[PDB]
This record gives C-alpha cells, structure tokens and sequence, in this order.
C-alpha cells in the first residue's frame, strides 16, 4: 500500500494507489483507500482492510452528526484527537492500521496517526510499504512555494516510483484536492492519464 | 374518569388510556406545521411565531435536519422534542454504519416509535408529549410520515400538526393535488395554513424546507418566503 | 367492583381480573376481520374502512405477512399491534435459524402468547390491547389460530375479530362448509361480513389474502375484489 | 374484609389470605374432571363441553401429556394452565437429563408447587388461578396427585376438580373400590360425573385417558366412549 | 389498630407488629402435636385427624424426617410448611458436607430462623405462617426445639403446638417427669393430648415417632398405637 | 388540580405538568441576573444582595467560571446549583479530552439539559429547582444561552433571570442595541436591573464579568463597579 | 401525628421520627438488666424471670458472650436480638483476622450501630427493636457501652436497660461508687434492681457475669447468687 | 400544606420542600456551638450540657477531629452525626492518598454536601438531620465552613449552630473583630454564647478547641476553661 | 528521545528535542514533547506517543478543574502523586512512558516518574535514550549558584551532545523557563539559534 498527503499555502492534496492483496496474491486491482469524511476533510488508510473500513464509517457518522447539531464543521486537530482516543482505548485489542487526516479550517493541516493513538502534524507524510520511496522524492523536490498543478504532478511522480519498487503497490492513481473555495474534489481519471503521458511514466 | 386517569398502565372499563389521551392534549398547544409531496419531491412548513428581537433567529427554527436527505419538525413539549430529534440523529447513523447507507426511512421512524411505545406500557415513566413529521428521499423516493406519542405510524401524501391541525386537513383534503410543481404546491400550503389561522393573525415569515430527487434539502431564506 | 378494577395482579372475591376483562373492550373498538379454511388452503379478510385520500393505500392494509407462508391481521391498540407483529417476525426467524425451516406454526403462536401472558401476572405493566389472527401453511397443512390479550390459544376452522365478531360467528356457524373451492368460500366470507355490517354502511374494497399448498400468499388487488 | 383483600402478602387479623381464597374461586369456574386408580393402572376423565363446530376437536382436549408415562388435566384460567403444563413438560426433561430416567413423579409435582408458592409470598405478582391433576406410572406404580394455587400437595386414590368437585367426591367417597378392572372403573367414574351434572345437561363425548403397567397412555376415541 | 395492621415493617405507637401477631393466628388453626424427652431419648406425637378413605395414608403423616437422627412436625399453612422442611433437609446436608457430620442441631435450627426473620424486616414479602418442632440426637444427646414465625428459638424438655397448645402445656407442666421409660412417657403424652381434646372427639390413630441413643428413628405402626 | 399535582410523571387532562410548573416557582425566589452581548464580547451581571459582614466576600459571588472562556450564573435552590456547575465543569473537560479543545458551547449546554430532562420523565426523583445562564467565546464567537429545569434551550442576544426577570426583559427589549462598546453596554445593563428593583432598594456592589475575543474573562472589582 | 407515624423516612413538621420513637417502646417491654464498672473489672446483671420448669435453664440466659473478653445482654424483640449478637460475634472475628487481636471494643460496637442506623434512613425496612449492653476488657481496660435502635453510642460507668431502666439509673445515680471491690459492687447492683422491682415481686436467681483484668469472664452459678 | 409535606421529592405549588424545611427543625433541638477566626488561627466552642456523673467525660465531647489540622462539631440527630464524621474522616484520607496531602479543605466539605444532597432528590430515603461546622488550617490559612442538610456551603469569619444560633449571630454580628489574639477572642465567644443562654442557666465547662498556623489542634482542659 | 529538567534558586528550566520515530525511521522532525499543564507547571514525555498524549490531556483537565473550583494552583508534590497513582493502578496493563514534572509553588521542584508510579524529587533529571549523554554534562558543569542565562546555555550544550551521539534524538530545541514573576515562558526559536552560534554548535 502507498498513501501520501501534503500541504500547500491554501490547499491540501492526498493520493493513493488501488491495489489490494488478500491471500498473498493480487486479488483486487481497483480497490479504494481515499475517502471524503467531511466537506473539507479526507482520510487515507493502510493495513487491515476490515479494521479500516469500520473506522471510516464511524468517522463519517461522528462528523455528519456534529455538522447537523452544531451547524459547522469540526476542526482538524479535533478529528485527529478523536481518533487518537478511539484507538488508544483498545491498544491491547487494537486496529492494525496507519492513517492520514487532511483538511481545511482556517488553514491547511495534515496529521499522521498510528495504531496506538499517536497523532502528529506535519507538512507532508506517507504511509504503506511504499512510504520510503515517497519520502525520498519529497525531500528532494518538495517546496512550500509550489502551486497546485505542481503539487499534483509531484505526488504522481512519487507514487509512480513506489509502484516501480514496491510489489504491494500498484494500480491507477486516485487524487483529491481540497480548498475552501471549491471544496473536496476528486480528480477525473482522464486528467491523471494526461499528466502522466505529459511527464513520461508509461 | 377520575378513578382511571392517574396511571398510564391502567385501562378504563371502556378500554381506554386517559393518560395517553391527555398527552395528545399537550401537542395541540404547539405551533402549527404540515408537509406535502409533489413531483419528485416533498417539503415542510411551520407556523413561525414572532418572538422578542432578543432571540437569535437561527435557533427558533423548528425545521431540523436528521441527515442531508431527511428532516423533521415537531410540536409539543419542547424539552422532549429536543431529545427525540437527537435520538433520531443517532438511529440514522446506526444504519449508515450497519448498512453503509440510510437505505430506507421506515427503518428509522420505526426505531423511534419503539422508543415511545416503550414509555406507555411500563409504570414509573410518562410518555412523550410530542408528535413529529418526517420527510426525505430514499431508494423509493419522496416519503412523509408522522408519529403520535404512543408510536402510531402512518404514511401520508400530506399532513399537518399543531393546533390548526384539523382545520388544515379539512382545507387540504379538498384542494390537494398530486405531482405538482414546487412553488405551485407551496402557495397551496401557505393557503391551508392561512385557513386555520385566526382572523386577527397573519403569517410571519414561516419556515419552509423542500427537496428534490438527486439533490439535498434547501432552507431558502425569508426573502423568498415573502413571495 | 371499583375496589378491584385498578391492578392486573388482583383477583376479585368472585375470582376475576377486571383489568383483563377491560383490555378485551379495547379490541371490540377495532375494525372487523375473519379467516376461513377450505380445500388445501386458507384465507383472511379485513373490514377496510375508507379514509382520507391523503393517506398512502399501501400502509392502511392490516393484512401483514410474517413469512411467505404465514400472515396475520390484528384488532385493537394500533400502537401495540405494530409491536407484536414485529415480535412475531422475529420469533419466526429464530426457528428457521434453529431448525432450518419454520416447520410448525404452533411453535410460533406459542412464543407470542407467552410474551403476552407475561404482562398479565406482573405489576407495573399493562397487558396488550389486541387480539390477532394467524394463518399459513406448515408440514401439516392449512392452519388458523387466534390469541387473546392473556395468551389463550385456540385453533379454528374459521373465526372473526373486531366489532362485528359475534355477529359473524353467528352467521358463519350456520352456513360454513369444509373443503370448499377458493372463490366459493370468499363469496361466503364477504357475506358473513356483510351481515355484521350496519345497514347504513356497505363494503369498501376490503382486504383479502389467500394461499394454497405448494404455493405462497397472494394479495390480489381491489380490482378482483369487486367481483 | 375490604381492608385485607387487596394484596397477597397481608394476613387478616384472623390469620388468612383472602387473595389466596379468591384464586380458589376462579378454579370452580372451570370444567369438571377427576381421576381414579385401579388394578395396575390409573386414568382420567374430563367434562367435555360442546362448542361450536368451527373449532378443531384436536385442541379442545384438556387431557395433556407430560410424558408417555405421565399426563395431567387442569381447571381455571386457561391462559395460566397452558403455562404450567409447559413448565411441567420442561421439569420432566430436566430429570431425565439429570438422572437418565423420570424415576419418580413426586420429584416433578414438587418442582411445580415450588413455582406456584413462589407467587404467593412476594408482592407485585398474582398467584396462578388453576389447580391440576397428575397421573402416571413410576418405579413405584400407579400414582395420582393434585395441586392447589399455593402448592398444597396430596396423593389420592381418587379425586375430582372443577365445578362439580364436591358433588363427585361425595358420590365417589361412597362407591369407590380398589383394584378394579379397567372398564369396571370407568363406568363408575362417568357415574360420579353424571351425579354432579345438572339435570338439564347430559354427557357430551367426555375425554378419557388410561394407562397400565408396562405400557403407555391410551387416548381412546369417542367411539369407545359411547360404550 | 386499623392504621398499623397493613405492613410488617411498621411498629405501632405501643411498639408492636400486628402483621406478626396475626401470623401467629394462622398457626392455631393447625392440628395439635407435642414432643417430650425422657431417658436417653425423645419423641413426637401429632393429632391425626381422620380424612376421606380416598387419600393415601402414607402422605397424611405430618411427622417428617430431616435425617435418620432428626425429625420434625409443623402446624399452619401447609403450603409453607412443605417448603421449610425442604429448606431444613438442605441445610442439614450443607453441614455434613462442610463438617463431615451433622455434629449439632442448633447449627441447623438457626439456619431456619434466620430464613424466617428475614421475611419480617423487609417489605414486599409476608412471613411464614407456621411454627415447627425439631427433635433428634446429637453429640450432646436428646434435643428438642421450637420456632415461631419470626425466628424465636427456645429449647424445651417438652412442648406442644397447634390449637390445643395451651391446654397441653397446662396439663403437661403439672404431670411431666424426667428420665422416664419410653412407653411410660407415651401414655403420659396421649393423655395431655386427650386433655386438650374436645369431649365430642377422641383419638384417631395419632402419629408417633421416638428415638434412642445409638439408634435411629422408629415410626411404629398404628397397631402398636392402639396400645 | 389537587389530583394531578403530586407526581412529575402525570399529565393533567389539559396536558400539563404541575410538578414542572412548580419548580419554575422556586427559581423566581432567587436573586436577579442577566447577560448581554455586544461588540466582540459578552458579559454577565448579578443582583448582589448585602449579607452579614461575617461572610467571606469571595464565596458569595454567584458568577462561576466553567473555563477560562466560559462562565455562568444560577438562580434557585442553591444546593442544586452547586451541583450542576460541578457537572458542567466536568462535561467541559470531557470535550477537551475527547476533542482536544472545547470547540463549541452548545456541545456543553446540551450535556446539561439532558441531565435535567432525565429527572422529569422518571418517577422517584424530583427535578432541579434552578435555571442558569451560560456565556463565553467559541470558534463562532460570543454566545449566550439559558436552561430551564426541564432542559429547554434557547440562544439569546440578551436575557435575565431571577425575580425581576420579566421586569428586565421588558426594559431591555426596548433599549437594547447590538455591537456596542463594553462600558456603554454595562451602564445599560445596570439600568434595566435598576428598573426591576423596588424603589425601597438600590444597587449593592453587583457582580460583573465580561470577556472579549482573543482574551479571557475579567472579574473587575467593586471599585470599578461604582463607576 | 397520625399523618407522620407510618414511615421511618418521614420527618414531622417538628422534626421527629415517630417510627423511631415507637421502636423505643418495644424495648421497654423487655426484661431489666444493667452493668457496672469497678476496680479493674466490670460486670452485668439481668432480671431473670421465672418460666415453666419445662424449659432448659441453659438457654433462658440472656447473658451472651461475644468473646472470652467481651459479653452483652439485650432487651426487646427476641427475634432480632438473636441476630445482632450473631452479627457481633462475626464482626469481632473480622478484627482478629484483620488485626490479629480484638485490640479495641469501640471498633466493634461501631460496626453494629452502623448496621442499625442503616435500617433507619432507607424505606422498605423496619429498624431493630432492641437496645444492648456491651462489656469486656481491652488494651485500655474495663469498658461498658450501650446502643439504641438508631445507633446512638455512649460509654458509661454504669447503665441499665429494660423496663425498670429509669428507676435504676435514679437509684444508681445516687449510690454508685468507683473502684469498688467485686462483691461490694454486686450487692449494690441487686439493690438498684430491687428498687425498680414492683413490691409484689422479688428476685428470682438473676444472671450475673463479671470479669477482671488478666482473666476471662466468669458466669458463677445460682448457688453463689443467693449470697 | 398537609398535601405536600409527605415526600422529599415533591415541590409545593409555591416551590418549596417541606420535608427539607422540617429537617432543619431537628437541628434546632441540638446543643449550641460556634466558631471564630482570628490572628493566624481559628477555634470552636460547644454548649456543654451537664449530664449524669455515670457517663465518661471523654465521649460526651462533641468536638471531633477529622485530622490533626481539621476538626468539626455537629448538631441534630446524634445517630446521623456519628456517621458523617466517619464519612469525613474517610474522605480526608482519600485525598492524602490521592494527592499526598490534604491540600485544601473545600475539596473535603464538598465531598460531604454531595453525599447529603444525594439524599434529597431521590425517594425512599430521608435526608440527614444535622448541620455541621468545619475548621482547620490549609495552604491558604485559617478556614471555617458550615453545611445544612441539603448541601448548602458557605464560608464565614464566624458562625453558630444549635438552638441559640440566631441569638448568637445577632450578638456576634455586632461585636466581632478580625485578627484578634487567642484569648481575647475566646472571652468574646463565651459572651455571645452567654447571650443566647436562658437566664436560668449558666455555662458548664464548655468545650473549646483552637489552632494556629504551623501547629496542631489543642483541646485545653476544663481547668483553663474556668478562666 | 531526550528530555531534561533542572532547578535553580528561583526558577525551573525544561527542554527537549523534536524528532519522532515511527516505523523504524524518521517520520517527523518537528514533533512536540514539552507541554504547559498549569500556570507555573510543565511536563515532558518520552516513550509511546499515544499513551503520553492521553495523559497530557487528563492532567490539563484535572489541574484546570482544581484551579477553578479551589481558585489556586495545585502544588507540585501533589501533581506527581496524582500521576503515581494513575499509573500504578494499571501497572499490569500500563503506559509505557517516562515523565518529568517541574514547576513553582513556594519553591522550585522537579520530579521524575516511571511507568509503575515511582516518583522521586531531584535537582536535575533527564529521560530518553539520550539521557546518559546529558547526565555526563551536568555532573561536570552544573552549579546551583548559576543564573538563568547560564542554565539555558547548559541545557543546550547538553542536548546538542546527545544529538551528536544518539540516533533517535534530533531536531530544533524547545526550551521553557518558569518563574513566579513572569510565569511559564517558552523561548522564541531565534533566541535559541542565537545562543547556539554564540557557543559554536552548528
């Protein structure tokens, strides 16, 4: 698995691959690992599929409830804190997952979360077996001064590399973009294929 | 029957529940509201009553959402209404978690009536002094329900609630039409409401909330209400 | 006895349960219905009462299915009826899970009466204000039962329920015949119903639901009902 | 005593339980029945009361089996009778499971009375409005018991139950004989029953059920009953 | 005091428990019995009352064994008596299991009174309407006790119970002697019993049960009773 | 209604809760207080009543903090007020622990009303005899709420509490203005308070507590109060 | 107050507990007893009342030991007295197990009063109708206590209990002396007892039980009592 | 209100709790006491009432220690007072265990009032018939509190309790002075006590207990009290 | 990880690094391990991140509650005692952390706390894998007679050394100072960088 989430001036960008592996072979190619849990919030997952799908259902509920009762969206620091407690409470019968949380409130934010409840904010992060091949690309090409079009091409250059070196990563790339203006937006597949040919990765 | 109007768990010699018929008297004290279906949609309206300028106009609204595709409005003891709506907002999430999507509405309204009938057959607890309206879109389409304090469920093409209830159903039972446009049905609704109204009073920026298939709810502002 | 008609758990000096005889008075307020066996089948009928055009005609139906081979209809407090039917729809699945197939009906009707008698010998809870009819096909064949608020069970070749109950059994006890064809028995049923009816009223598209061995239930539409 | 006839858990100044003496009044409302021992066997009889032809004649029978070597019949609140018989049918299996074989009957009748006396010393629950008869064969031989609503047990050579109870024991206390043949004792029983009967009524295909050592129970049909 | 004779858990202004004094009135309705010590032994007697010939004479006996070295007899509500005796037969086995041998009797009688006093200080439960006698042999020797509905224990050289209680203790308080032979004491007992008897009645094969050190109980038959 | 003013869980034939309307009478016995919003802030005031010089002036203050950004003041049974404030001070920490920061106030006020309504629908417990005021700053901005004994919530631009409640809202409903400076609003508040005051009395160093965005609460001393 | 003398958990308008003052009336019905300290010791005495010769004189003794260094005697409902003494005999062992040695007595008397006060503030249970005396030797020395039905504890140099209580304390408050010899104090005690006695009665082999430091209790026989 | 003075959980139409106002009447029956602060210390005094010489003078003392730096004295039902003081002596240790040192007193007094208010809002239990005084030294300094039966807390510079309460606060509200020496304040206290005293009575070796910063409590003997 | 807390005449000083390590590599560089839990009180953490973040939330609550009800701040000996009990109560399903508590009441105080509940007061202490490299610097250069400016330069010389020898320690240095006068004060990053260049550690 390979997930990635970065942070820019007024935007957030998250991306994954789609390959899934059950029974020690490639059983599914078009899985799903990137979800919209709020109007200006998204999440990725890596690890045990069942334990992850469950959470995504819990979170979608807790956040849609809040939004209806209080009439506004929960911040991002609180979302991560809510999870941190929901996982630490069962750290001895735990969920075996790694998560990323990204969204917009007054500013962009990205959080990494472990199975025991540890939450840390960062400008960019990655999870999965292909994470290190991504950190190597970001350490060398990331720049806070970049635009959105440049950041999209980056996450693609990064995951396309993990697919070339991690056997448990593969498939078409799913990308999302978040802004206070247009909100959560999942990019069409054709725009991805276009940028790929434009970059030379096929 | 002064001898059989003390406890909910006592039938009268004629086979009745006065403590249950009484709870239906606390509902008629609440404001008036209704709901109507139409072409690929459904809506609600409430008899907004003017209050002191000192109250924020974003909490007086009785039109409450349970999800982006379901809403409701209530009449009666406001203290209990605030509770069931929270109970509904929780039952709805249990389905989404259990089935991945609020696939039906009757699976929800049922979880409520079951909570209300519960407080009717056991002693040491009073019923709920409210009836509600539910509306929204499901796999089937536009729906519209109602619930009395005991759990009686019934699905309608239109219905009213509050004090001017009977006055409305009367008017509405005569002039209602199916598969109408949106605004064509609203002007009909405000009218049936205008009917039950006392002559001394008028309409004071009532609440409205409609919806249509493939869409979400729309609480349009008092500006458009004047029209 | 004003001194012995307050609690279910008190016998009168004559050995009675007025709170139990009272619950039987709330049943006679409900609509009328019956059930009849015949050649390799059994059926049901309900005294459909016209209502406002504003109510969806797909929820007024009192004929409720418990499984594709069992049905039922109820009279009395509608709030409680909606509950037992759900209790029945759950007890039936417990058998299928436990035995792989709803092999018998009496194994079901029994689980209910046990739930109703329970609310008769303990204080702080009122009984259920309803009696029911059950019908369906089992390994044996066509069956037909009834249940009073206390749990009294009895298997019949025919029976009625509601307000015109005694009026029907009277008529029906005289003109009933066994092993009849389907429609030949229906025309007999509507008649016994027509009997208990007041002269000022007629029949308003009643509900019917029959079944036959090796088949499933059939709710035929009002169109065929006219005939 | 209008002041001491409200609760089971209250003694009168004379040391009585009116709520207990009342439950014995609901039993005398039930049909009549009895039981008699004889040579290597024992039997039962019930005062079958004619009913509408619309009721299946395979459920009106009050003669109920608890096992292939034990039976029973009951009088009083039919809703409660149906319960204890199920309670008995369960207690009997607990022994077979615990001891491999229903070795004795008193080990069973006792488990029941204990369940009935329980509902006599605690408040918030009414007693059972029934007395029963038990018969069957054990390691000892033919047995025959009876149980009142409070748990009083007594083993008899013969006994009656219902409304014509006292009328029967009177007749039977005079003409009863031990170690008789089967039919010789039946004709005696129907007679004592015929005694308590009102002149205006006769006998209407009563229920009978006998048994003999090394055998099982035998419910012989109405055909042989005429004889 | 009509105001203080409703609940067990209420003292009267004079400091009394009428509901407790009432339970002692239900005991005086029971048959008569007594118990006497003597040389290296102790015994019991009951006022056997003739009954219908239809009842097995092996269950009318009120003399009940708790173990081969302890017995008892009871007066009052027969439904409750049957319970405590079973409670005693169970408490006795708890000791044998805990200590290997019923070493003392007071360790038993105590477990009972504790069960009876329990039903005197808590509401929602009525006391037991019985007093008992206990007799048997322990490490010490011949013993003899009694227990009232509240748990009052007292060890006697002789005692009576039932209706003719006071009449017996009177006679017996005058003519009783210690360390007597067996039959010499029996003829004394039947006499004190004969005293409390009404002139119109006589003695009808009473129950007797004695015991002696190093031995077990002996229920000698009515034959020897005539003597 | 002397027949329907004994228990909270009983509706009157007119659909009311006298035991609930009564609890609202114990509130009007408490001191007076209010709260007003303004430009980027909100405040509170209490009708400080002089007491004996023997009481420490640091505990008479009814202005209580729930957090450095939320406060409250209460009227009614002082014994219960001390409890809810502690209940609020605990609910607030549950959020900070669960969400890392008290992000909203309505998530708090709600946890309280739910605790109060709980004591209104169950028997064996009396409601709370107090209403409260809540104020503070959240992500949204200045807020201001109120809670009656049953759980009724309402958000205001201004409100009063105590005995001179109606007298204040009257004055205040006329002269209130939005987005005012700090002291400009205080002088307005003391005035509306001065209004409800009886002529014989004056103002005795009342309590005040304001706050502004990006800041914390400020309890300024009686010195500045004179001004 | 006929309106406030029904339940323990109700104060009278004057602030009283009649159900508590009543329980103190059941104590004055019991026999008389007292206790006195002296030189390095303490003792007890009881107003032995003659009974029938038929009762074993080894159980009439009210002087009960809790341990070889602590004793007690009780007055009132004998059924409850037998219970607390067992409760005391158990609390004492809990200390020896917890601390290795009954180091103090007040650690014991306290565990009791706590059990009695418990039955005074909760409904559905009546208090205990007894007061007690406790005596014995601890690390400190001779002690002597008393306990009323509610748990009131007080340590005395001397005290009485029963019916002639006030009569004794009167006499004893005048003629009591500290640090006396053993028999010199006994002759004083029997005298104060002789005082409260009615002229028609005398002293009938009363119970006595003394103790001295470094020793154990001594129940000396009636022989020495004559002296 | 004879209709609203039976249960604690019932408000009167005027919004009151008579069962709560009654418990305050049982306090005024207790002895008198007070407490006063001064220069770097605080103290207590009790209206010692002479008793029989037969009572040990080391248990009559109402001045009870909760820790070497906190004390208390109580008025009202002595049976309940003995309980709360034990409850306080336990709550104090919970803090020392939890925080290593009784850092504050209000953290203690609060745990009590919470236990008392608990018995005011639930049925089936009566409140406590006592108010208390608390004094001691904490990180802050000299403190002094009081607690009514419902949990009302208030911190004072001085206060009284008992029967002569109002009489004292009157005197004391006039002549009290802050930051006084030790004995200078005592002579003031005995005086305010002397005031509330009836002319027929005087002062009988009252209890006193003072303390000063950096020190512990000091119960000085009656000898110094004369002065 | 590397935390340190010392004690002077009328002040307390606490410092940490920021590096975090999840999945056996450097996943975050600007973590947080130094917290203000009271007006004159602070805490550090080392070990499992989730278990630590939880506690910091519990403590912030228990101390803000006390401060509002009682109107004054809890002493420091009591804070440590409160924790000691909250950890010993679960010593068999425990939190895997090491803590330091420092603050001001009538005098300065520093406490070290283990996972089982053991609390000990000391003039200076340190936790983490880099602790020993710090104890070596303090044993040689610490002096109760030092000022605040001298103590700040010391904790910097100490942690800068652990970063040179412990692989799990790194990042910018966060420093706090506590006094009854100015209260809890987190030093600006620029002042740290300044003193570093002034000392020669870059």
């Amino acid at each position: 698995t390979t997930t990635v989430g970065i942070t820019l001036k007024d935007a957030v960008i998250m991306a994954t691959e789609r390959r899934v592996t059950m029974e020690n072979f490639i059983m599914h190619k078009n899985g799903k690992k990137l979800f919209q849990i709020d109007t200006y919030t998204g999440m990725t997952i890596a690890g045990l599929v069942g334990d992850a799908q469950v959470l995504v259902r819990y979170m979608k509920a807790e956040l849609e409830l809040y939004r209806l009762q209080r009439r506004v969206n929960m911040p991002i620091e609180a979302v991560a804190t809510l999870l941190s407690n929901m996982l630490n409470q069962v750290k001895y019968m735990p969920y075996m997952v790694q998560l990323l949380v990204g969204g917009i409130d007054t500013a962009p934010h990205v959080f990494s979360i472990d199975a025991a409840g540890g939450s840390v904010e960062d400008i960019y992060a990655s999870t999965g077996s292909g994470s290190p091949f991504v950190y190597g690309v970001l350490e060398s090409q990331y720049s806070e001064k970049m635009t959105v079009d440049e950041g999209v091409d980056l996450v693609i250059r990064a995951i396309s590399a993990a697919k070339q070196r991690d056997s448990a990563s593969g498939g078409m790339i799913d990308v999302a973009v978040i802004t206070r203006k247009d909100g959560y937006v999942q990019l069409p597949t054709d725009q991805i294929e276009s940028r790929i040919r434009k970059l030379g990765l096929i | 029957q002064m001898a059989y109007d003390r406890a909910i768990t006592v039938f009268s010699p004629d086979g009745r529940l006065f403590q249950y018929e009484y709870a239906r008297e606390a509902v008629k004290k609440g404001s008036t509201a209704l709901g109507m279906k139409f072409a690929n949609g459904v809506l609600l309206i409430s008899d907004k009553k003017v209050r002191s300028r000192l109250i924020e106009q974003n909490s007086i609204e009785k039109i409450q959402l349970i999800d982006d595709y379901v809403a409701a409005v209530t009449s009666g003891l406001v203290a209990d209404a605030r509770v069931l709506v929270d109970f509904a907002r929780i039952s709805a999430q249990q389905e989404k978690v259990t089935y991945g999507s609020l696939v039906n509405i009757e699976n929800l309204v049922k979880r409520v009536a079951d909570q209300m009938q519960q407080y009717t057959q056991y002693g040491g607890v009073r019923p709920y002094g409210v009836s509600l309206i539910f509306a929204g879109i499901d796999q089937i389409g536009p729906r519209l329900f109602d619930c009395d304090p005991a759990g009686t469920i019934n699905e309608y093409k239109a219905t009213a609630i509050g004090s001017g209830k009977d006055a409305v159903v009367s008017f509405l039972e005569r002039e209602y039409k199916e598969n109408l446009p949106e605004k064509e049905a609203v002007t009909l609704g405000i009218k049936a409401l205008k009917s039950s109204l006392e002559e001394g009073e008028e309409l004071k920026a009532p609440e409205i909330a409609s919806i249509t298939v493939g869409n979400k709810y729309r609480i349009y502002d008092q500006e458009e209400v004047k029209k």
